[PDB]
């Protein structure tokens, strides 16, 4: 509609590429190597031109399969672009848990393009309404990844901390914090200030884990902000909370 | 000095520091009835319970005193039950002790393997197994459901597996409901749940509903469990649902998606099948009717060859039957090179 | 079967710890014969074996089996009957669990014995028999 | 942010526009606690289609083997923002691939704390420390009086993360690492594992002394299998469970079909007299109703106990194992050599994992099961 | 040994020799000629 120009060789090879994708449901081509010609904005259109959201789940991985072999790397922005064409609709579609395929596909794709998948997908899935069990699980897998190195884990941390927090955010956040992922006191304090703000079962776990693991980063100020948070008896396990709370006292 | 310790001393239990098993002056049933009638007769009758448990929790702020309170007791005149179990024998204290016990369990998520290789949480939930009578069997249910929903993975796995020793024979159905609700919620806990549900008391209708409910979720299972789940489906198959369930499985399974990693796990799969079908005849004829009856779609998958071969290798009554079927299939333009 | 294959369970320690998972789980399973045979197999492990690594965790694990068997003593009559006939056979190997056995019997006996002289029915014969709408059955074969 | 006023500041804090027209950037770019110098000249307009990009020679070294990637990214990338994003992510790749350039220990809590902790242990324990102080190897003694070592390989941060532990014994060691745990902590764990196995060590050392262990030679501590020799040119191999060593092992015999039959029969009839209160040897001797040879080396030094095909003992681990079912030949062979021979003959026929046909020396029926 | 991450380096417990020169023997080991800072 903007009349973005796709690169010459991609526009001209545009039926061959939709041909090779049909091939996939049934070693990657030089036609697949043409992605390296695109700017992301060209790419952005291109993905929309190829109708990657419509691949089978297998056909997605079998793309991801072929994509996973690609040297050079599809750049940060391009890999990001791709994934959210490919995966996002299926993700948002989900009424129940993913296929083994997707989770593998996701996680495998996330294995190489960890942060790009991570940079793309985390944020807008959560800010979607009716983000439920199906969705949060696969998000667990991003932040549970052996693959997720300290850099990516705090990219996750950096990325999670930008979001409107809610129950579903905490679930995923606990699972990142579970690893003993390290933080600036700044980053942690943002966790803390957000964290201090209460009646959900999930919330309690989040507080509790930090109170225990990053006792080593809990200041006076921050401990007192928990104290107020745990005031309520809405909270089950106030006692274990109080004990861990007290165990810093 | 505390109400708790003084009532315990008069009632006839020796409260030791917390390192070795608490000595006992009196018989346990005698002790129980003595403290029961003492607390019955004592003035401020509803408030002594509150005073009793506040003294208890103030005593168990230190770990080791509670650790000995949790452990099995010493008969002087030689090895007995735990004081918590015996104290939980009394109905008036019971829901309160439960509240406290469960309230303080989340302290021990992260401090794992301290001293004697003893998993405190396992021990505390082990305190509730095999109870004479629960003052509420529904309150305990709701409290363990909060607990089961929340715990980290290993602990969740542990307490869940500990469910049937805990529960009597009443509060089964609500657990069933809640667990199937957790099962659609989380894919990780199929296996131990399915194990549990074969051990509890349910309506057959509920089994069949959860069956269709797991199997819709059948692509959505990591490989390792995939074996044991089909194991379940085909020990749990009735004679009559045979061909539907087989048809559903036959549709839903792939032998394509999974793939040292893929092959070992698939191999185990086929073993599990070999067993099921070796040891139950009706799966075989029913299975072939479920490919033969799907003559229609030229598009039939890897599974179907692999499975005819297999059954020829096994029960040999079917060989002629397989061959006619495999010919009718080939001539029909389904079955081919690729 | 289990008696026939038992020379396996003498030799092979993995067999024992693989059967024990099956027995403990079949103990709560909803079929009747599942629990009977699970008890049976259990008695056969302590009968035929000491060890089921220090010879103190052996003892505590045997005592753990016997505690689950102590609960089985309040199933129906048949399960208890099998247990009894077994306990002699458990002694006649495993003398080391003598006291933990005999109390186990004596406790369950003292449910049905009255310790006072000058009461002529010294046993409560009504207490042995439970009735649930005109179906009337024995529990505890004295 | 969205716009490259604030988003550029937030994601390249260390780039200072030098000219009024935001055309010449200079300054630094950050990656893995490391700033690198950089001066990135645009044209009059904001076009990276044409743009210079100059560096520190330190940076040129680290972007060797990516010059084409960088030149492509300049031409294909829309704005400067995304260019810098891609350039940083590419530096994270470059350095994380060349990870061997790193792990510099901090002066304040490394060299001091590790000596403090080794002092806490005892200096009789340490046997090796590397001049990078990266590797250490530590010693412990059994109740038996046997030495068992443990190597650690340690990072720039010892106490933060776990040290890489390489330890001899066969079962996987588990070490509960906290930042509060230390060398004495993990040493106590090692001693615990040692005293738990103690029986295992004693059973296998008792073997190594008092019987002719054959098919491990200079055995490790990890090894659970023990091919013992008995008589001459017949053997028994024995894989034993560490956790329950005194318990019966998986056991079988090589040797002459006419020699091995009675041993299998006698083992089957006596295996019930297996008892885990005796030793491995003290049970085998009275089960199999025999004694062992203690290294029959001097007498039959050069008797030709070799393949009789390739004429070698030790063919790439392989020992003469497969023999003739004949009193007059008794000739040992190898699996590999006897297969390659028998595969050829017109006489030979193969069943499932079996090959029938003639002993090379005596031309009598000999069977090979792969 | 591609080559090497860090260049970790031992002394030969000889002093400040400036202006070293090596003759490769392969006769025994390597035999080098130096001029010590003091003039030896
Ligand atoms: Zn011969
Ligand atoms: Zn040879």
């Amino acid at each position: 509609a903007e009349s973005l120009e796709l690169p010459k060789a991609i526009q001209d090879q545009l039926p061959r590429l939709q041909q090779l994708l049909k091939t996939l449901e049934e070693a990657p081509p030089v036609e697949l190597q043409l992605l390296h010609e695109c700017s992301p904005s060209q790419m952005d259109l291109l993905c929309a031109q190829l109708q990657l959201p419509q691949l089978s789940d297998l056909g997605l991985l079998r793309l991801c399969t072929w994509l996973l072999a690609l040297s050079p790397d599809l750049s940060l922005s391009n890999a990001t672009v791709l994934t959210r064409s490919l995966f996002l609709g299926r993700i948002l579609s989900l009424t129940s848990s993913a296929s083994r395929l997707l989770t593998t596909a996701l996680t495998s794709f996330c294995a190489k393009y960890t942060y790009p998948v991570c940079s793309a997908l985390l944020d807008p899935v959560l800010q979607a309404p009716g983000t439920g069990p199906a969705q949060t699980e696969l998000l667990c897998c991003l932040v549970k990844m052996e693959s997720l190195e300290p850099d990516a884990q705090v990219l996750m941390l950096g990325q999670i901390l930008e979001l409107p927090w809610k129950e579903e955010t905490f679930l995923v956040l606990q699972s990142l914090l579970e690893r003993q992922v390290e933080m600036t006191p700044e980053k942690f304090s943002v966790l803390m200030e957000k964290l201090c703000k209460t009646t959900s079962m999930a919330y309690a776990k989040l507080m509790l884990t930090v109170m225990t693991k990053y006792q080593a980063n809990i200041t006076e100020t921050q401990r007192l902000g928990l104290a107020m948070a745990l005031e309520p008896n809405t909270t089950f396990l106030r006692k274990s909370l109080k004990a861990a709370l007290k165990h810093l006292g | 000095d505390s109400i708790f310790v003084k009532l315990l001393k008069i009632s006839g239990i020796i409260l030791k520091t917390g390192e070795s098993q608490n000595q006992l002056a009196v018989d346990q049933i005698a002790f129980q009835k003595k403290l029961f009638q003492t607390l019955r007769r004592h003035p401020s009758y509803p408030k002594i319970i509150e005073e009793f448990v506040s003294g208890l929790e103030s005593y168990i702020e230190d770990e080791d005193s509670f650790r000995n309170c949790l452990l099995s007791c010493e008969r002087l005149q030689s090895y007995s039950k735990s004081l918590i179990k015996l104290l939980l024998g009394i109905d008036i204290l019971q829901p309160a002790i439960i509240k406290t016990l469960f309230e303080k369990l989340p302290e021990y998520f992260f401090e794992n393997k301290n001293s004697d290789e003893i998993n405190i949480p396992r021990l505390i939930v082990s305190q509730l197994k095999w109870l004479d009578r629960v003052v509420d069997g529904k309150d305990l249910t709701t409290k363990i459901m909060q607990l089961i929903s929340i715990a980290p993975e290993n602990l969740q796995h542990d307490i869940i597996t500990s469910l049937p020793e805990i529960l009597g024979d009443s509060q089964h159905a609500d657990v069933g409901k809640e667990l199937s609700d957790l099962l659609i919620e989380n894919t990780s806990l199929t296996v131990p749940i399915l194990d549990v549900l074969s051990s509890l008391r349910l309506d057959p209708n509920f089994l069949l509903k959860v069956r269709q409910l797991v199997m819709d979720k059948l692509s959505s299972i990591r490989l390792e469990d995939l074996p044991v789940i089909i194991k379940f489906i085909l020990h749990s198959v009735t004679a009559m649902d045979t061909l539907e369930v087989i048809s559903e499985l036959r549709e839903k399974l792939d032998l394509q998606h999974c793939v040292s990693s893929g092959q070992s796990c698939i191999i185990l799969l086929f073993d599990v099948i070999k067993s099921a079908i070796r040891y139950e005849k009706t799966i075989s004829e029913a299975w072939i009717k479920a490919i033969e009856n799907t003559a229609s779609v030229s598009e039939h998958k890897v599974f179907d060859l692999v499975m005819l071969f297999i059954i020829y290798s096994t029960n040999t009554q079917t060989k002629k039957y397989i061959d006619r079927v495999l010919r009718n299939k080939i001539r029909s333009g389904c079955i081919q090179e690729q | 079967l289990l008696k026939a294959v038992q020379p396996l369970l003498k030799v092979s320690m993995s067999m024992r710890d693989c059967l024990i998972l099956v027995l403990r789980k079949a103990m709560f399973a909803n079929q009747l014969d599942a629990r009977k045979s699970a008890v049976a197999g259990f008695l056969l492990l302590l009968k035929n074996f000491k060890v089921l690594y220090n010879s103190v965790a052996n003892e505590t694990f045997c005592l753990e089996i016997m505690d689950s068997l102590r609960r089985c003593l309040s199933q129906q009559a048949d399960v208890r009957l099998m247990l009894y006939e077994g306990f002699y056979d458990v002694l006649r190997r495993n003398s080391q669990l003598a006291n933990s056995v005999m109390q186990t019997l004596l406790s369950q006996l003292k449910q049905f014995y009255e310790p006072k002289p000058d009461l002529l029915p010294p046993l409560k014969l009504e207490a042995c028999i439970l009735t649930q709408g005109d179906k009337i059955s024995l529990q505890e074969p004295l | 942010m969205a716009v490259t006023e604030a988003s550029l500041l937030r994601q390249c804090p260390l780039l200072l526009p030098q000219n009024r027209s935001k055309t010449v950037y200079e300054g630094f770019i950050s990656a893995q606690g490391r700033d690198f110098h950089l001066r990135i000249v645009l044209p009059e307009d904001l076009q990276l289609k044409n743009a210079r990009l100059l560096c520190s020679w330190q940076l040129r070294t680290i972007l060797s083997g990516y010059h084409r990637i960088v030149q492509q990214r300049m031409q294909h990338s829309p704005d400067l923002m995304s260019f810098m994003m891609e350039l940083k992510m590419l530096l994270e790749v470059a350095l994380k691939n060349r990870q061997e350039l790193y792990a510099l220990p901090p002066p304040p809590q490394f060299y001091s704390s590790l000596i403090e902790e080794i002092g806490t242990l005892g200096w009789d324990k340490l046997v090796y420390a590397d001049t990078c102080f990266s590797t250490i190897k530590l010693k412990a003694e059994d109740a038996s009086g046997r030495e068992h070592l443990i190597t650690l390989k340690l990072k720039a941060k010892y106490p933060a993360e776990s040290p890489d532990y390489f330890v001899d014994f066969p079962v996987p060691f588990c070490a509960s690492w906290t930042p509060q745990s230390s060398l004495i902590s993990i040493y106590s764990q090692f001693l615990a594992a040692i005293e738990s196995l103690k029986a295992f060590w004693d059973v296998m050392d008792e073997i190594d002394e008092k019987t002719w262990v054959l098919e491990p030679e200079k055995p490790p501590r990890s090894a659970t299998a023990r091919r013992i020799a008995l008589g001459n040119n017949v053997s028994i191999n024995i894989e034993v469970d560490p956790r329950h060593p005194t318990m019966l092992p998986e056991c079988f015999f090589l040797g002459a079909d006419h020699v091995v039959k009675p041993l299998g029969i006698k083992l089957s009839r006596n295996i019930h007299l297996w008892d885990p209160e005796n030793s491995v040897l003290q049970n085998l001797k009275d089960v199999l109703e025999i004694d062992f040879p203690a290294r029959a080396i001097l007498e039959k030094s050069d008797f030709t106990m070799d393949c009789g095909i390739c004429y070698a003992y030790q063919l790439d681990g392989t020992i003469p194992d497969q023999v003739c079912d004949n009193s007059q030949c008794g000739q040992p062979f190898h699996q590999i050599c006897l297969y390659e021979w028998l595969r050829g003959l017109l006489t030979s026929r193969q069943s499932f994992n079996i090959i029938f046909g003639e002993c090379p020396y005596c031309s009598k029926p000999i069977t090979l099961k792969m | 040994r591609p080559e090497e991450g860090p260049g970790g380096l031992p002394p030969m417990l000889c002093p400040a020799s400036l202006n070293i020169c090596s003759v490769v023997s392969l006769s025994g080991g390597t035999k080098l000629l130096a001029l010590s800072a003091k003039g030896r």
